[PDB]
């Protein structure tokens, strides 16, 4: 493998070089935030309204009483996270009915209101791009009820007693969120992170950024056209990535896959044996007596608990992670949106 | 569920609702003759171990209480299956195993034993369910003078695969000259007398054998016992007994396309998804009947004793084991209000709970 | 007679149970026919024991319909049970009945003790048949499936899995098998089935449409 | 051991998860010695005059 | 001589696996790390590198940090020489004392005790009558067996799952400690940090 192309600066004691021009480059950095918030009931996963398993579940404690706390932590969590990430503004700022800021043209990432989630067009790319699994968070029972064409994954994760939990914030909340900001962002500067928003024309804002990385501000006002259209290019260049390339938004496709893989695996863990001479409990119920069965009944009960809770440990590493992530987002919100950075790479 | 006498202000998840079955359904094949257990169970004469006979039973009603009637043993000694329950479900197919050996080797009559019957005369294969009988037969299969009528193989150039015979009667050799159907020098003949004599010890008596092979049911039932059937419901939770498999669901008309000789069908987590009724040959759905998870919305004891109640997941039209319909489910308890207020209890997509003053009440909003 | 070799290409395919999946792909281990196997061809004009070594799979393309019945055991003059299975316009009847019969079994259009006298629809009607025997823990299981095969050239591609037709309660020491003629000629394939692991597929009305054997090639590992 | 293996058979995918798990982290491991490692885009050379 | 723990190790399923980027590899990019910092300064971090004399660069350091640039400049030889003493100081101290590197020797010593635990976790018995499986197939038959066979796979399988779960956790810490690296690469090496004891 290549780690680059060969270099060999030409080093001098008494040589400078300096630059006579520059570029305007937007980028795109994605970050997850939340994942997908699951309950599982034990009683109707493990035995599954058969009373004997009940009776003998009972005997082991208080398991499934900590696997239900756990769960519900991480729900709780998910909507911490995506609290501390987005609702950071104070007030639901807008944007004036007149959309000039200079020549810059923002078009692609404010609203519209042709369509009744006001999503912006860059939005509605992203959204597009990132397929779900339609999980449990929009109700399906009655849906399950009625068998058309073929069983889904999700019926049979919704009749084994595993449910997906809708979120708090729905989605065109988080794109209220977002249109406060850049609202904010566009017609104050940082000035509205720090206490009231005030207003300043965006190129005197802007010339207040050129001074903020050692550029006189006469460099803004004398090449005020070219910035802006680099910056036009730079935002049609995002468009045309977005349109074309489709590896970009790996990071949320890989948290909807592992949430999906986790709940497909225990679905499927539920036809082992585990050392007994059936999975099927009421086969085992019919073909025994009392204590034979009991003693079968207790080999897939000890099966069925120990995988719920490789589940419920793994999901709480997965919890640990997202939390991180979603730290570096608040962070990264807080800095880069609300103000300007001197951190290098950040 | 919180294990304390004060709750405080917050949503709660407490138990999961179940629509309970109403009635029962017992669906069985139309079979109206008797099996034949007493010519198997009381014979004049068994057949030798190494000839053993092997009777199939099928298009019968078989009732195994009449088992001790016929002959006298202490032990019904089953594998795959109990004594007692073998009257509720059903087989395909039952096949009687019948020969007399002595006390020694009435334990290598059984799954993974070696030896002399269990190797080369008759072998019960790893998988086998099925019940082994067998009872003491001194005063029917034995004489003063030496019974020679029972024969056992002993020598045989391999080991025998499970329910195989072997009837061949040939001069068994153990060296490089061969013996060209002359029991002479390293010739012996494979079949040997057990000699039975009343005067023997309590190991060496002679015991009859019946071993009952059950098969499981991949075929469409030709054995089974004494039940009346019911006749058939169609979109209520009951229970149902369908060929000898039990279970509680909604069975509804399906359009699933079996082939002829499919009998059941299964899901992902190895569930019986759909069924073939035994009685008329038409395929059923299952599905289980109305579930799903309850949350109560309460504010403190200290505050107020009112609740209310979320039902997660379901429409309710469909709600028992005002009324406002969220995302989350449907809520019962609270008024919907058309005013905005900052979150106290957070309840499901976009919509929260508090408890307002404009009496005291709880109301949900955005 | 006269024999030549055949690519098998994908046959051999059976249903190994009587339970209905749709829309789900299955991972069974039975005794199956490998994927591009090395199948043999006889032209019968003219005839030693073929052995029955852990099932045996075969085929048949012939219009003229010649070839009925097979004898399935060690040593096929008499003295021992073995199989009979005649397929005329008349009925199946499957017997386990000795014969005593010639060496060279023609049939002409101008025995002891008997168990099994099974009778049920013709099973012979581009009319390509398949056949698949077993015998496992004493129990025959013989396969069947027709196909209307365009181009009689060899053995075609695609898939038609093979479902079961008779059950025989018993059978023990199946080592050798034999098959017949019929005269006033015949061409069959026989391959030999092998305890390979199979990945099925199954589409949404139930139907078997593609496999995957584990054990051909790296890729075909990584599939399953 | 052949016995043993068709008895853990029946023990589900237990190692499959296993085996993803330990995939994961060493994977994981790769990413993070290129994410401290290569932040640079050319690979630069002091000039011989020290 | 005498048989290794990593044979042992080797032996009983364990396997370890290379990096991807080899030693000479990451050398590699430190050199180009380094040559890009003392021939340009922090440019090659934002764009092109662009060259500068190395004390004109201390100059622009020193005015980062509030003191004005005629203090490196009349002061450049104590300066340089307060430099390059601390560095064979740090040698000094790399050469005498091997203390400092215990955070890189614990990563080695706990990958290595963890693997000793779970090889030596095949001598327990879980309460079978043997640890061995050819013991317990020779010395029973087949129902039994299967019943020792189950409480060692029992046992093995909690313990597979114990080692999978640490190490899990272990690689959540190491993953935070690489992030911390990255961004120290990110801001000391590439620009110049503003922020207190960072
Ligand atoms: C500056 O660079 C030149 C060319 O490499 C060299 O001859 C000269 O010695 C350097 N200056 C000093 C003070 O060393
Ligand atoms: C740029 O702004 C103009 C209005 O001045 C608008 O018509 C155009 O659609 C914008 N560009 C894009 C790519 O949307
Ligand atoms: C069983 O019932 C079906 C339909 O009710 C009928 O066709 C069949 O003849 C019956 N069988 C007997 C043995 O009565
Ligand atoms: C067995 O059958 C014979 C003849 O039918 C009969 O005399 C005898 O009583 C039977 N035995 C029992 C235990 O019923
Ligand atoms: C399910 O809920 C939706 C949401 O209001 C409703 O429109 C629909 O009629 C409900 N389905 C029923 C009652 O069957
Ligand atoms: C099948 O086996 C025969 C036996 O020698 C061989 O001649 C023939 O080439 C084989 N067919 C192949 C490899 O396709
Ligand atoms: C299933 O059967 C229906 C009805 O004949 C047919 O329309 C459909 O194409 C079939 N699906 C296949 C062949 O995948």
């Amino acid at each position: 493998m290549s780690l680059g192309a060969e270099n060999s600066v030409a080093y001098s004691n008494n040589s400078i070089a300096i630059p006579t021009n520059f570029t305007i480059s937007v980028t795109t950095e994605i970050l997850p935030v939340s994942m997908t918030k699951t309950s599982v009931d034990c009683t109707m996963y493990i035995c599954g309204d058969s009373t004997e398993c009940s009776n003998l579940l009972l005997q082991y404690g208080s398991f499934c009483t900590q696997l239900k706390r756990a769960l519900t932590g991480i729900a709780v969590e998910q909507d911490k996270n995506t609290q501390e990430v987005f609702a950071q503004v104070k007030q639901i700022y807008k944007t004036p009915p007149i959309k000039y800021f200079g020549g810059f043209n923002f078009s692609q990432i404010l609203p519209d209101p042709s369509k009744p989630s006001k999503r912006s067009f860059i939005e509605d790319l992203l959204f597009n791009k990132v397929t779900l699994a339609d999980a449990g968070f929009i109700k399906q029972y009655g849906d399950c009820l009625g068998d058309i064409a073929a069983r889904d994954l999700i019926c049979a994760q919704k009749f084994n007693g595993l449910t997906v939990l809708p979120p708090l914030l729905t989605d065109e909340m988080i794109a209220q969120y977002t249109s406060a900001l850049l609202a904010g962002t566009i017609t104050s500067g940082w000035t509205f992170g720090a206490g009231a928003a005030l207003q300043i024309p965006f190129a005197m804002q802007m010339a207040y950024r050129f001074n903020g990385i050692g550029v006189t501000q006469n460099v803004l006002y004398e090449n005020q056209k070219l910035i802006a259209n680099q910056f036009n290019s730079a935002i049609g260049k995002i468009q045309d990535s977005l349109s074309s390339t489709a590896s970009a938004l790996g990071k949320l496709q890989d948290v909807v896959n592992h949430n999906a893989q986790a709940l497909n695996t225990l679905v499927k863990q539920l036809s082992s044996k585990f050392g007994a001479i059936s999975s099927v409990l009421n086969d085992i119920l019919s073909r025994l007596d009392k204590v034979e069965a009991e003693v079968q009944i207790d080999r897939l009960i000890t099966g069925r608990l120990q995988s719920l809770q490789t589940y419920v440990t793994q999901q709480l590493i997965r919890a640990a992670e997202i939390r991180a992530s979603a730290n570096l987002a608040a962070t990264k919100m807080s800095e880069c949106v609300l103000g300007q950075s001197k951190r290098v790479d950040f | 569920t919180l294990k304390s006498f004060t709750v405080e202000k917050g949503i709660y998840q407490t138990s999961n609702f179940r629509v309970q079955p109403t009635e029962s359904i017992v669906r069985f094949p139309n079979i109206t003759n008797l099996c034949p257990f007493h010519e198997v169970f009381n014979a004049t004469t068994f057949a030798s171990v190494y000839a053993w006979n092997r009777k199939r039973i099928s298009n019968c009603v078989a009732d195994y209480s009449v088992i001790y009637n016929f002959a006298p043993f202490f032990a019904f000694k089953c594998y795959g299956v109990s004594p007692t329950k073998l009257n509720d479900l059903c087989f395909t197919n039952v096949y009687a195993d019948s020969f007399v050996i002595r006390g020694n080797e009435v334990s290598q009559i059984a799954p993974g034993q070696t030896g002399n019957i269990a190797d080369y005369n008759y072998k019960l294969p790893d998988d086998f369910t099925g019940c082994v009988i067998a009872w003491n037969s001194n005063k029917l299969d034995s004489k003063p003078s030496g019974n020679y009528n029972y024969l056992y193989r002993l020598f045989r150039k391999s080991k025998l695969k499970p329910f195989e015979r072997d009837i061949s009667t040939e001069i068994y050799q153990a060296g490089n000259k061969p013996c060209n159907g002359v029991a002479g020098p390293n010739c012996y003949s494979p079949l040997q007398s057990y000699g039975f004599r009343p005067t023997y010890g309590v190991g060496h008596q002679p015991y009859r054998v019946v071993v009952l092979s059950f098969e499981l049911l991949h075929a469409p039932a030709t054995v089974c016992g004494p039940k009346k059937s019911t006749n058939l419901v169609k979109n209520k939770c009951v229970n149902f007994n369908f060929n000898g498999l039990t279970g509680t669901g909604v069975l509804t008309e399906s359009n699933k396309k079996f082939l002829p000789f499919q009998q059941f069908g299964r899901d992902i987590a190895d569930t019986t998804d759909a069924v073939r009724d035994p009685q008329t040959l038409e395929i059923l759905d299952i599905t289980p009947c109305s579930f799903g998870g309850v949350s109560v919305i309460t504010p403190g004891t200290n505050t107020s004793n009112q609740v209310a109640v979320l039902y997660q997941g379901v429409n309710c039209t469909e709600v028992p084991v005002n009324v406002f319909q969220t995302r989350a489910g449907c809520l019962i308890g609270a008024e919907y209000v058309n005013n905005s207020y900052e979150c106290d209890i957070p309840i499901g997509a976009g919509i929260c709970a508090s408890y307002q003053t404009q009496s005291q009440s709880i109301i949900a909003y955005t | 007679r006269t024999q030549s070799y055949t690519n098998s290409f994908t046959r051999g395919v059976y249903y190994p149970d009587k339970v209905f999946r749709s829309s789900v792909l299955h991972s069974t281990q039975d005794l199956f026919l490998p994927f591009f196997s090395n199948v043999t061809w006889f032209h019968a004009i003219h005839n030693p024991a073929l052995p029955f070594n852990d099932g045996v799979y075969f085929a048949s393309t012939e219009k003229s319909n010649i070839i009925r019945g097979w004898i399935f055991g060690t040593t096929l003059d008499s003295k021992t049970q073995s199989l009979l299975i005649v397929n005329n316009a008349t009925n199946v009847v499957i017997k386990v009945c000795e014969f005593q019969f010639c060496n060279d079994p023609f049939l002409d259009v101008y025995a002891n003790n008997c168990t099994f006298e099974y009778v049920s629809q013709p099973f012979l009607m581009k009319n390509l048949r398949e056949f698949v025997f077993k015998n496992i823990d004493g129990y025959f299981k013989i396969y069947s499936k027709h196909t209307p095969i365009n181009l009689e050239r060899d053995l075609p591609q695609g898939f038609s899995a093979l479902e079961p037709l008779v059950d025989l309660p018993i059978g023990i020491n199946i080592t050798r098998f034999q098959t017949l003629l019929a005269l006033h000629a015949a061409a069959y394939y026989v391959g030999y089935l092998q305890p390979r692991t199979f990945l099925l597929k199954y589409n949404e009305n139930g139907t078997i449409t593609d496999a995957v054997d584990c054990a051909l090639d790296p890729l075909s590992e990584t599939k399953c």
